[PDB]
């Protein structure tokens, strides 16, 4: 590996230097490298990862729906570009599945984050496809929900994440907005019927997703 | 409109 | 060349779909290849390749202070992450300078455009130097004016750019305000005492760079 | 404080 002579805690260092100066690539090296190391993730180093390679694909991804939209309008220059970012795009998302599988899934909330993550790759994979992907996806997120619904507090924010994007899933790819609007409101509902629950080291993202629950809501209404 | 980060 | 084998044209349009996507490093790449194909640039395809770079080094630049600000308050990650952006700030700054002398540098305002290009990216790489360096950015930036005072008029928007660039070399880099005062606010005086020569193609280019000297004339006194 | 782009 690129990163196999830097030790572990050297890794995590500069994949926090890079994240401060928006240098998600490098970042993402950086702790892909920690990942090969073969020991598991903190709660911050998994978010750490998280920040990194989301940053990463979602610039590809806005730039793939920018000539996607151009080439809907519409020489083969643009088809030709738009899959010179596609094939990136795609080489990111097997990367981060491929650490997934080979190292990171193997704790029920580390569990459900990075099958939560399996589960989000496989979706961004399916928005460019196919099929054999989607039930990917959902296999993944559907694993990722038995789990939080039986190890988890309602107002978990791992948990509320997961079913955030596993509506946006059944919304966007599975187009079934009715099984998206059930899971959001179900989710926002019970987090709000057991709201006591939240955690001190964690209400500030457990009241955001669920504000960004409560958005989602709104618009499919 | 997916979770931002 | 990685892009040997694709017409100019079509680098020229992937050139403008890379800008609106905000894929300024492909972009930067697909010009270096129109670049290659050893014929001048218009006046359109001069400002994609003042774009694309621009804004590749710009993102190395801003990474490059962050981490050397860390650097300065303060193990060697600091520096070793420091060290390998600049490393890699001063590799594209070696690549344009590259296209620069081997097929650019040979119209007035062609010849100010890509001396002015010259002097900005020896800039750059004085900022993490040296001397050396600088003195071939002043040589670039002087023999710029010399060429844009005699050839074109005082509100022309590249004479006024190169006197503004110039300007903040004398200020921020050899360190003599005084010279890059008396240049922002001669340059400045001049383009308002023959304002008539605004022309109907680029004045907002030039009312534009006259307020952004107007601007370094009111926070360097 | 250089040229925007
Ligand atoms: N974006 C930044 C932190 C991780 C990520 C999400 C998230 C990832 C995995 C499981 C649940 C959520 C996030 C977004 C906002 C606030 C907290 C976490
Ligand atoms: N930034 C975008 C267009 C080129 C560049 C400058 C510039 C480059 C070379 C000579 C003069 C100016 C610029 C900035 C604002 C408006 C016009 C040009
Ligand atoms: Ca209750
Ligand atoms: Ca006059
Ligand atoms: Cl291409
Ligand atoms: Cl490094
Ligand atoms: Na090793
Ligand atoms: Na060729």
């Amino acid at each position: 590996g690129a990163m196999g002579s830097m030790e572990r805690a050297s890794l995590i260092q500069k994949a926090k230097l890079a994240e401060q100066a928006e240098r998600y690539e490098d970042m993402a090296a950086f702790m892909k490298g920690a990942v090969e190391k073969g020991e598991e993730l903190s709660c911050e180093e998994r978010n750490l990862l998280s920040v990194a390679y989301k940053n990463v694909v979602g610039g590809q991804r806005a730039a793939w729906r920018v000539l996607s939209s151009i080439e809907q309008k519409s020489g083969p220059e643009v088809r030709e570009y738009r899959e010179k970012v596609e094939t990136e795009l795609q080489g990111v998302c097997d990367t981060v599945l491929g650490l997934l599988d080979s190292h990171l899934i193997k704790d029920a909330e580390s569990r459900v984050f990075y099958l939560k993550m399996k589960g989000d790759y496989y979706r961004y994979l399916a928005e460019v496809a196919k099929k054999r992907i989607i039930d990917s996806a959902r296999s993944a997120y559907q694993e990722a929900m038995d789990i939080s619904k039986k190890e988890m507090p309602p107002t978990n924010p791992i948990r509320l994440g997961l079913a955030l994007n596993f509506s946006v899933f059944h919304y966007e790819i599975a187009n079934s907005p009715e099984e998206a609007i059930s899971l959001a409101k179900t989710t926002f509902d019970e987090a709000m019927a057991d709201l006591h629950t939240l955690s001190e080291d964690s209400y500030k993202d457990s009241t955001l997703i669920m504000q960004l629950l409560r958005d989602n809501l709104t618009l499919w209404t | 409109p997916s979770l931002p980060x």
